[PDB]
């Protein structure tokens, strides 16, 4: 809401102004990886018991 | 519309099961389990004389 200064003279009379707006968020999903393969895949889980 | 008697003596013997021990042929090998040889990725038996 912007303010204003009351001003004397042949100046145009000042009217309060109000600024209404909206943004939007961004996304940018972040990725990390992994790898496990074969032998150590079935080493972990029942299969070695 | 028939009838089935079953012989008491003289059973049929379907699928005799041979065990690998009790053969004549197993003298030649000594067997051990290396239940990690699925994932062994190369093995060597080293006996030193």
């Amino acid at each position: 809401h912007q303010p204003l200064i009351a001003r004397d003279g042949p100046h145009p009379v000042e009217q309060p102004v109000h600024n209404y707006m909206t943004k939007v968020i961004d996304r940018r999903a972040l990725n990390a990886a992994f790898s496990l393969a074969t032998e150590a895949i079935a080493l972990l889980t029942g299969e070695a018991l | 519309d028939v009838e089935f008697d079953a012989l008491l003596g003289s059973y049929c013997n379907t699928l005799s099961l041979v065990r690998f021990l009790e053969l004549g042929l197993s003298v030649a090998c000594v067997c051990t389990k290396f239940p990690e040889l699925a994932y062994m990725n190369e093995g060597r038996v080293q006996f030193e004389v």
